[PDB]
């Protein structure tokens, strides 16, 4: 439930291969950028530094969850079906 | 006047079925219910 890790804006870059080491088995991989992960406070931010670096990019836009109506009360309506059958 | 004997001693004579037979006697004296309009909250 903690929203600690919602708060900044991430830049990544697309998935590329990993393949099976022939030694031991191990995930190989050829893609200098892999585990390339920044950073920033807002997305006008990330898209300054994705336009000055020439990489092209997508913007998702922040999805916040959106503010609902809570009421204890509700859990005993005298006539609603919001009445919980147990507690 | 006497205040040496008990005088709630009808219980000793209860059964099993005692309370409800007294609550299906009291049935026919009742207010109709209120309804809360429907069958039940999950309907």
């Amino acid at each position: 439930s903690g929203v600690n890790n919602t708060k900044k804006w991430k830049m990544e870059f697309d998935t590329r291969e990993r393949w099976e080491n022939p030694l031991m088995g191990w995930a190989s991989t050829a893609d200098p950028l892999s585990n390339l992960v920044l950073t920033f406070s807002t997305k006008e931010d990330a898209v300054a530094f994705a336009e000055k670096n020439g990489w092209s990019y997508d913007v998702e836009e922040r999805k916040v969850p959106k503010p609902k109506s809570k009421s204890y009360g509700a859990n005993f309506s005298w006539n609603k079906r919001t009445r919980v059958s147990t507690k | 006047f006497d205040n040496t004997t008990y005088k709630n001693l009808q219980h000793h004579d209860y059964s099993t079925y005692t309370f409800l037979d007294l609550n299906l006697d009291l049935s026919k004296f009742r207010m109709p219910q209120p309804s809360s309009g429907r069958e039940s909250p999950r309907h």
